């Protein structure tokens, strides 16, 4: 969430589900696997 | 009543403080002033005043204004005596159709008579243009500089009929008068486009679809008007665009006046729920008048159940299309006072030229 | 095949600047230039030629029409 | 202006008066009503996670002429 009240704040959502859950409120962050649960930003914590 | 706010006039001078156009100009042309006529960049302030009456002045002094020419007479371009085999007849007739002339009179007939007599190819320059005809010129119609084709060595071009047509930019584009430099509503805010958020939009911070500016600015330029005589010739131009709108609006009253003898131009019709409908269609009318005419309508008849017009390409002509809650002398009644609403306007603004610019 | 007597698009009278802008431009290539043959100026990799100021000292406004179809026409006599 | 139709009736309609374009494109459906419901080409789910659609634009429904929903693209 862009703003710092919208008290959801992070909602983590499949591509279907995308339109009946997100608004204009909301911003995109990095992407999640949806097999290690990692975030796509947070790929360089894995060890090589 | 003021209309027509202040106005600035300002002629494209040359600028002689670079060494290379000095030079240039002394060592061909002997130049050491300004041209006998400059291109005079105008840029005017209305208030008050629909978009329709302000862009249809800008397209009028554009194309729309009886503007003059020269051109060449058939059987000017004396083939036998034009040795030359690259100054083809379509070639400089295009080159001297499209010098822009400031000319007062209509019998000025000039000739070309060009002999290279050198083993050098010779360049044609406007001063070559020579005149036989009409009052001896006190003041040049164009410019001594302009390049009409050269001529290989030991050819000769001669042309002995070259006249001023008059006409219209918009049948042919070298009656052209004015090219816009500016126009800009002075009431509408306007985003600073430099920003990336805004650099796709128009800046305005009104839709087009809801803006209806009050206040503009048109910025006008002509291509050749006298140096002494700049003020003038402006007047000149813009009285000349007032007359001939209020013309036309009023060549279009006299049909609109003439509400029976079914004239092929009006056709009125009462339909349905008491209901008027009045097409009118003009032959060789085009976005200005209709414009025009749709603009003032829809001011008279805020509530109108439909003004429109359309000039398709072909067809040629403009078909206006009123539909009103009204019996057909009250609709015609208001459409005669929205055309003296248009002549009022045009007369207000010629008048506000003469008072401004003098 | 000579610079246009008015710009195409708009119909500004550049052809009364024309003669002038050919001799000032080949003036000022002339000073530009350096150990380069005329045939390879539009080769130098070192080599920038701006006629903005020029054109300006013409009194030709900032159109990029104008200005386009002045500093890009060609001229016949150069070639044949 | 340029339909070569019957123009409707705008007498109801303040100078000021803002009409929506669904408005106007149901002022022209109307003479030939129909009924549509289907989404449109503007919504792909492959476009979705990014770019926020206006949910008013991703279902197109039209009832007997009245567009009132969505947008009009190849779909429809
Ligand atoms: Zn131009």
């Amino acid at each position: 969430a862009v703003d710092s009240s919208q008290k959801p704040a992070e909602i983590e959502v499949t591509r279907k589900d995308v339109i009946k859950k997100i608004d204009n409120h909301y911003a995109l962050a990095d992407l999640r696997c949806s097999v290690c649960h990692v975030l796509q930003h947070e790929v360089g914590q894995l060890n090589i | 009543e003021k209309i027509f706010q202040n106005v600035e006039i300002k002629p494209f001078l040359i600028d002689f403080s670079n060494l290379f156009i000095k030079n240039a100009a002394k060592k061909l042309f002997q130049l050491e002033e300004q041209l006998p006529l400059v291109p005079v960049n105008v840029v005017m302030d209305f208030k008050g005043i629909s978009r329709a009456a302000v862009h249809g002045l800008s397209r009028v002094l554009q194309d729309e204004i009886p503007n003059y020419m020269l051109d060449i007479k058939p059987g000017g371009y004396k083939i036998e005596d034009s040795t030359d085999l690259f100054m083809t007849e379509q070639f400089i007739r295009n080159r001297i159709n499209f010098i822009p002339i400031y000319a007062k009179n209509e019998t000025l007939v000039f000739a070309l008579r060009s002999l290279n007599n050198s083993c050098e190819v010779k360049t044609i320059y406007s001063r070559d243009l020579i005149q036989v005809a009409g009052p001896k010129l006190k003041y040049p119609i164009f410019n001594p500089t302009f390049e009409i084709g050269f001529l290989q060595p030991g050819k000769s071009l001669i042309i002995e009929d070259i006249y001023i047509k008059k006409g219209i930019g918009r049948k042919h584009a070298a009656f052209n008068l004015a090219v816009k430099t500016h126009f800009s509503h002075l009431d509408i805010e306007q985003y600073p486009t430099d920003k990336k958020e805004y650099m796709a939009l128009s800046g305005y911070k009104q839709s087009s679809m809801t803006s209806d500016p009050r206040h503009h600015r048109l910025g006008l330029c002509f291509p050749a008007v006298p140096l002494p005589h700049i003020n003038q010739a402006v007047r000149t131009y813009l009285k000349n665009a007032c007359r001939i709108i209020i013309g036309r609006i009023q060549s279009i009253q006299k049909i609109y006046e003439n509400f029976e003898e079914p004239q092929p131009e009006l056709v009125l019709f009462s339909m349905d729920e008491e209901k008027t409908k009045a097409i009118i269609t003009i032959k060789d009318e085009t976005h200005t008048i209709g414009n025009l005419l749709k603009t003032y309508i829809y001011e008279m008849i805020p509530d109108i159940s439909f003004v429109g017009y359309q000039c398709v390409p072909h067809k040629q002509e403009m078909v206006l299309t009123i539909i009103h809650k009204a019996s057909q002398e009250d609709l015609i009644t208001l459409l005669e006072k929205s055309i003296q609403n248009i002549i009022q306007t045009f007369q207000i603004l010629e008048k506000n030229v003469d008072e401004l610019i003098a | 095949m000579l610079i246009p007597v008015v710009c195409f698009t708009c119909g500004f009278p550049i052809g009364t600047y024309a003669a002038i802008f050919d001799k000032a431009r080949t003036e000022y290539i002339k000073t530009k230039m350096g150990g380069t043959l005329p045939q390879n100026i539009p080769l130098d990799a070192s080599l920038q030629i701006e006629l903005k100021d020029l054109i300006t000292a013409l009194g030709i406004p900032m159109r990029v029409c104008c200005r386009t179809h002045l500093i890009t026409t060609l001229d016949y006599r150069k070639y044949y | 202006q340029t339909t070569q139709t019957d123009p409707p009736c705008f007498a109801n309609y303040s100078p000021t008066d803002l009409l929506d374009g669904k408005s106007v494109v149901s002022m022209l459906l109307r003479q030939t009503p129909i009924n549509y419901q289907r989404a449109p080409t503007w919504y792909s789910e492959v476009y979705a996670p990014y770019m926020h659609y206006n949910k008013q634009d991703i279902s197109t429904q039209i009832r007997n002429g009245e567009l009132i929903e969505g947008v009009l693209d190849k779909k429809a």
